[PDB]
């Protein structure tokens, strides 16, 4: 089942070739939409209060370097799965007009690769599908995207090249430690090892998601790749390798090190009330709007080390609600700042104003953009919530002072939007540069669709939770 | 005395001499096939002696067991590669076709006998037989001043090499007594003295110097530049083939294992490849010059295989020397078929190549890619086997450097992806703007890509060859 | 906001919020001052602000 | 206006510093291969009597 | 010049220090049928491959000479 969600992308991509026009656009929408229905379907059976692998796939392949093609799909792991799908469908749907038949290539590739390395019960097979994510976006980067293309998108991919390594180098090490074969996960792998080693791999596993996820001082490819990468780039950027880096590292460095991460929660609470403290404070200072939404994604991914940084069964619920929840917001955001600088045709915060009066001035973008950052920040009836509560409620046991500054940090998160709002849709138009596009009916059918399950996901939260209430207690409860 | 090891060579002899009195007669001659078919019937001919027949030797002096077997077909696959490539673009200079692959399929023949060969006598005669026609083959576009100068560097460098490997071959003579045989030397001398310390490294200088290993690297830079590009594409896969075919037979059966100080020299050798031949790289203008670096960055890579060898190192080794065929014979017919159109240049002048030309785009890409160690391709599995093969021994610090290393490669690869795809209609270079619009040159083309991005997942059928291969290393 | 540290720290300690859980544990307490002060005074200060109040007064005006 | 101003000073310069330098450290060290074979045959004489040396 | 000059050394102890088999035998006079002997019997892979080493050298060296 799951080499359907694997292989369906990967054929859409080979068939991108040798395809005619009309054919090429209708033909990626069918495989995109196929897929994402295939997700949804594998989302109704996906029967809970299992706590064990579900749609488990097993083959032997590459015998001399473990490398089993072994899926599985757990708690953790569909939901991401389905987000991954719909903003693959999102993304095709809203594709460029421009070069369009290498760009559904590499989306179908890129969703494809994150499909995959979020249903792999192995860890080289993980690498693979990790770096074969690596360079589909740096072409997504580099073809479309703004003036400083190149620059952002070289950074990029080196911080990416750079986080194989490490994983790479923390699966290999870990991989032989244990003298074991077969790196599938799940299995043989079994640290039981003495510790100052542990530190190391844990160190390096940390370092090497963090850099994706992406943490506090490791961040510093996002604001350049987010801001010079289309809408469409950016979203599928944006919610893809984000929660494939949040993925690896709570999997992975939970699993597999329960022993050291007991002791590094200490360190790890703090680096995330710091990681969201900055990235307000930093997004509070940008005159770039899609430099604010970028130092959101930040702060918003900090939250997820908070939560796991305490090994509370409902600050690991918590952790992926708010990794969906971002998820959604992000996508939302984007494709609004996107629609916004098409529209007016510039993205600074003092020339922009006046965005929400009825006839002249573009006023539904505008209201779902106060609506999505609204949810961005902590409001109740919206997604992000429902995540940062259950987030605060089961890290409050455990260390109460980062906790109370993750709270600062949402405060500061409102600041910060309500200033974007007011400098974008508050405010007088200005009667020489108004005369703005009209926007199309299909074409503000993804914002229309993502603010539905916004609200719908904060008002009745248990549709976000019901999927990873088990495999949370299976994560930390061990 | 038992002859049928060469009923592969000799068979590429006859070749030789039929691609050679046609050219007496003819002078305007198909020889490229009869040539082709030539090195087939060699591979061919592999077949009954791979698996039927135990290892054998011809007088001491030649020996044919599964490893000689994979090294002589590697070879003979590069040239067979090479052959298509070098078709339209000697027939596009004024000069001739059959005296250019009767010197190409000599070199094959010395590559091929050195793989088997175990004895001293016969050592220095297969690598000589590989030098001069190297030399031949560098400075065969006689018109041109860099293709001149590049045949007397390389000429001048490969003969001191050869000196001082002969040197080492008279030590290694007169230490053991007589013995020109090499498994009679090691029975010989079982002690470290000076002056196995002595031949060891003389040897050392005249291997490194074929398989690009610094500080012997410093001609590849500027004989890629000069040699034809096809030469340059057999230079670069069937010489380094040689090379460590010959490297593995002479260091390991020769020179007692009980003196393993070349690991810590080849393990110096390797940290200095793989930092020089990637940060230099770095820094090119020339697709000539970038690959030569990234030549020698890539033995850097193979030479972490047998510096820890352990029947899994020698197997990573030869599956990514295997590998890297596919890689660089790929990565070399782009440029050929690239410069042979319009270009005649370097880099810079890739930009816009995605409107005019996408399938020769989707041809390099794919192969600079696989070189960098991308997912589902040849390259991503033979480097994660070379990395594995490295850290199962012990080897952290190789390996580690070998991943930043790779990054680094990453980066100067992806960069002509960049100028191959990004350019819009304003970006074109000069030689796009006038991009025209060689059946052998597609068609090796689109094998070796084909080949490049097949061998990675479907490798099993080519990890029991090499380690059936691997069984012969003595260790 | 600070309202919300205020709810978040009652919790551990009434084991709920429903304003009668709040009263049964309020009348048989015996826990620190300090941390009553200090949760009582969150407490407060959400109201403080939402009833525009000294020093978060100039919002009304 | 601190940490925006430090994240692009000190935190981004620091990740650039080293991709700058790897560019400088291969800008710097093409001119090893320096055209003249006399000079690659003292490189070569220079690997033996160092490596007999270790 | 040092470096030579510091092979040289090198090779001269090395030269010096080992203790060389000198197998006091006195050699053979007929050294040529003895060299006859060895080309047909164990060195006939060179012997054989050196009359393609001449002929490729003289292929080369006639085109790389040649004057048009
Ligand atoms: C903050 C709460 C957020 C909830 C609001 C929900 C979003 C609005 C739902 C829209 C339903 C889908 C149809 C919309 C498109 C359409 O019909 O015509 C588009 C035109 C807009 O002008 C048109 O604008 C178009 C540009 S654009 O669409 O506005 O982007 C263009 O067609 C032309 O300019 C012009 O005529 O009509 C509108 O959509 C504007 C009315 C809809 C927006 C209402 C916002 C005003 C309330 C904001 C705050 C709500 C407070 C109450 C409690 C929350
Ligand atoms: C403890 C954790 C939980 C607590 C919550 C976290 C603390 C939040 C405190 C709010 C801090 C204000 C944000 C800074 C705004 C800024 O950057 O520039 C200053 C902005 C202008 O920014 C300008 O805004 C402009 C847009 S706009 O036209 O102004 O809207 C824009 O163009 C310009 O670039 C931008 O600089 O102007 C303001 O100062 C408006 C802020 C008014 C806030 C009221 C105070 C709220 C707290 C109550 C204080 C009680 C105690 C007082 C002393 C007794
Ligand atoms: C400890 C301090 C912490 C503070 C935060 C720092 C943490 C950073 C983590 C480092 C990630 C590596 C970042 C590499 C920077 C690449 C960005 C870059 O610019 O690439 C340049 C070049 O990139 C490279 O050269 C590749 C080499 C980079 C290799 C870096 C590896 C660093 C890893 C460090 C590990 C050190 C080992 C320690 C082990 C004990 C090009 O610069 P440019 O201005 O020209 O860009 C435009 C472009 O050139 C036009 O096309």
């Amino acid at each position: 089942m799951l080499t359907l969600l694997i292989v369906l992308p990967v054929i859409g991509a080979l068939l991108m070739p040798l395809l005619p026009e009309r054919v090429l656009r209708s033909v990626a929408l069918v495989i995109a939409g196929l897929t994402f229905a295939l997700s949804l379907w594998m989302l109704t059976q996906f029967d809970v209060h299992q706590s064990a692998l579900q749609f488990t796939e097993f083959v032997p392949w590459l015998l001399p370097l473990g490398l089993n093609y072994s899926l599985g799909v757990d708690g953790l792991s569909l939901p991401l799965i389905v987000l991954g799908t719909f903003l693959t469908l999102g993304v095709v749907f809203t594709g460029e007009k421009t070069g369009q038949r290498l760009f559904y290539a590499l989306v179908l590739l890129a969703n494809a690769g994150i499909t995959g390395a979020l249903a792999a019960q192995n860890l080289l097979l993980f690498f693979l599908f990790y770096e074969l994510e690596l360079v589909p976006f740096y072409l997504l980067i580099l073809i479309w995207g703004g003036q400083r293309r190149e620059q952002a998108a070289v950074k990029f991919l080196i911080y990416t090249a750079v986080s194989g390594i490490l994983v790479l180098a923390a699966f290999l090490a870990m991989g032989w430690l244990t003298h074991a074969p077969s790196f599938d996960s799940a299995d043989i792998q079994i640290a039981g090892l003495a510790p100052t080693t542990q530190g190391i791999l844990l160190l390096l596993l940390i370092l090497g998601f963090g850099i994706k996820m992406p943490l506090v001082p490791l961040h510093s490819w996002l604001p350049d790749a987010y801001v010079e990468a289309s809408t469409p780039t950016a979203i599928l950027l944006g919610g893809a390798l984000a929660k494939l880096g949040a993925y690896g590292l709570v999997r992975f460095a939970l699993g597999y090190f329960p022993e050291a991460w007991a002791q590094f929660s200490g360190l790890l609470a703090i680096v995330a009330a710091v990681g969201i403290a900055y990235g307000a404070l930093a997004a509070i200072a940008q005159k770039d709007i899609k430099r604010m939404v970028a130092y959101s994604s930040i702060g918003h991914m900090s939250y997820v080390l908070l939560a796991a940084a305490a090994h509370t069964h409902l600050s690991m619920v918590g952790a992926i609600a708010q990794m969906i929840s971002h998820g959604l917001i992000l996508a939302l955001l984007f494709y609004l700042v996107g629609v916004i600088e098409t529209k007016v045709g510039t993205r600074e915060l003092n020339v922009l104003n006046g965005l929400l009066n009825p006839l002249r001035g573009l006023p539904t973008t505008s209201a779902l953009l106060i609506l999505g950052g609204m949810a961005s920040a902590g409001i109740p009836g919206l997604v992000g919530f429902v995540a940062e509560f259950l987030i605060f409620q089961g890290s409050y046991g455990m260390f109460p002072l980062p906790t109370l500054v993750a709270v600062v940090g949402t405060g500061l998160t409102a600041v910060y939007f309500v200033i974007m709002i007011n400098r974008t849709c508050f405010g007088r138009l200005d009667n020489r540069t108004a005369y703005y596009p009209r926007v199309v009916w299909s074409e503000k059918m993804p914002a229309l669709v993502l603010t539905l399950l916004i609200v719908f996901l904060g008002v009745q939260p248990t549709w976000l939770v019901r999927w990873s209430e088990t495999t949370s207690a299976q994560i930390v409860a061990a | 005395g038992t002859i049928l090891p060469e009923t592969i060579l000799i068979v590429t002899l006859l070749v030789v001499l039929l691609a050679d009195l046609i050219q007496g007669r003819q002078a305007d001659r198909w020889t490229p096939y009869f040539a082709i078919v030539g090195l087939g019937g060699a591979i061919a001919t592999m077949i009954p002696l791979w698996t039927q027949p135990a290892t054998i030797s011809f007088f001491g002096s030649f020996i044919s067991d599964h490893l000689s077997l994979f090294f002589r077909g590697l070879i003979a696959l590069s040239a067979l590669g090479t052959i298509l490539m070098s078709i339209r673009y000697v027939e596009q200079t004024g000069s001739s076709l059959g005296e250019f692959m009767t010197i190409l399929l000599t070199a094959t023949v010395g590559g091929m006998f050195i793989a088997g060969a175990q004895e001293l006598v016969f050592i220095f005669v297969a690598l000589e037989t590989l030098s001069i026609a190297s030399y031949l083959l560098t400075g065969y576009t006689k018109r041109d001043s860099r293709s001149n100068e590049a045949a007397l560097k390389y000429l001048l460098i490969g003969a001191a090499s050869s000196a001082i490997f002969l040197y080492g071959s008279s030590l290694l003579y007169g230490l053991s007594g007589g013995h020109t045989q090499l498994p009679a030397i090691a029975q010989a001398l079982s002690s470290e003295s000076l002056g196995l310390v002595v031949a060891l490294v003389f040897v050392i200088a005249g291997i490194s110097f074929k398989i690009s290993a610094v500080p012997f690297h410093q001609w590849t830079p500027d004989v890629y530049e000069g040699a034809p590009t096809p030469v340059v594409a057999f230079l670069s896969v069937g010489s380094k083939a040689a090379g460590f075919a010959l490297a593995i037979r002479f260091l390991t059966l020769a020179f007692p294992s009980v003196t393993d100080q070349w690991q810590l020299i080849f393990t110096v050798l390797a940290i200095l490849s793989m930092i020089l031949g990637n940060v230099v790289a770095l820094a090119q203008t020339s697709m000539k010059r970038m690959l030569a670096y990234s030549s020698i960055g890539q033995a850097g890579f193979v030479m972490i295989g047998f510096v820890v060898g352990t029947e899994a190192g020698y197997a990573s080794m030869l599956f990514y020397l295997l590998v890297y065929l596919f890689m660089n014979l790929g990565a070399f017919t782009c440029v050929i078929l690239f410069s042979l159109r319009t270009g005649t240049d370097q880099i810079s002048e890739y930009a816009g190549l995605y409107q005019k030309d996408p399938l020769l785009t989707l041809g390099l890409s794919l192969c600079l890619l696989s070189l960098g160690g991308i997912p589902p391709l040849a390259g991503f599995f033979g480097k994660i086997y070379l990395f594995w093969a490295g850290w199962q021994a012990g080897a952290y610090g190789l390996v580690l450097l070998g991943l930043l290393t790779s990054v680094i490669s990453i980066y100067y690869y992806i960069r002509v992806v960049k100028m191959m795809v990004v350019k819009e209609p304003q970006e074109m270079s000069e030689a796009v703007r006038n991009y025209p619009e060689l059946r052998p040159l597609q068609v090796g083309l689109v094998m070796t890509v084909i080949a490049t991005s097949l061998a990675g997942i479907l490798a099993n059928p080519l990890f029991n060859l090499v380690n059936t291969a691997v069984w012969d290393v003595p260790q | 906001l600070v309202l919300l540290m205020g709810v978040l720290a009652i919790y551990p300690l009434a084991g709920s919020w429903n304003y009668d859980d709040l009263a049964a544990w309020a009348a048989t307490a015996q826990v620190n001052s300090t941390l009553i002060t200090l949760i009582c005074l969150a407490l407060i200060a959400g109201p403080m602000g939402k009833c525009a109040q000294f020093p978060l007064h100039l919002w009304l005006d | 206006r601190i940490t925006a101003w430090f994240d692009r000073t000190f935190v981004d310069g620091t990740g650039n510093a080293f991709g700058v330098v790897t560019l400088l450290g291969g800008d710097r060290l093409k001119y090893s291969t320096t055209g003249q074979s006399q000079a690659y045959i003292l490189t070569i004489l220079m690997g033996i009597a160092i490596l007999v040396i270790a | 010049a040092v470096v030579s000059l510091g092979v040289f050394a090198l090779l001269t102890k090395m030269i010096l220090q080992t203790p060389w088999q000198l197998s006091s035998v006195p050699p053979t006079p007929d050294s040529i049928t003895t060299i006859g002997q060895h080309f047909f019997s164990d060195f006939l892979l060179p012997f054989e491959l050196a009359s393609v080493l001449l002929l490729m050298a003289l292929i080369g060296a006639v085109v790389l000479a040649r004057r048009e």
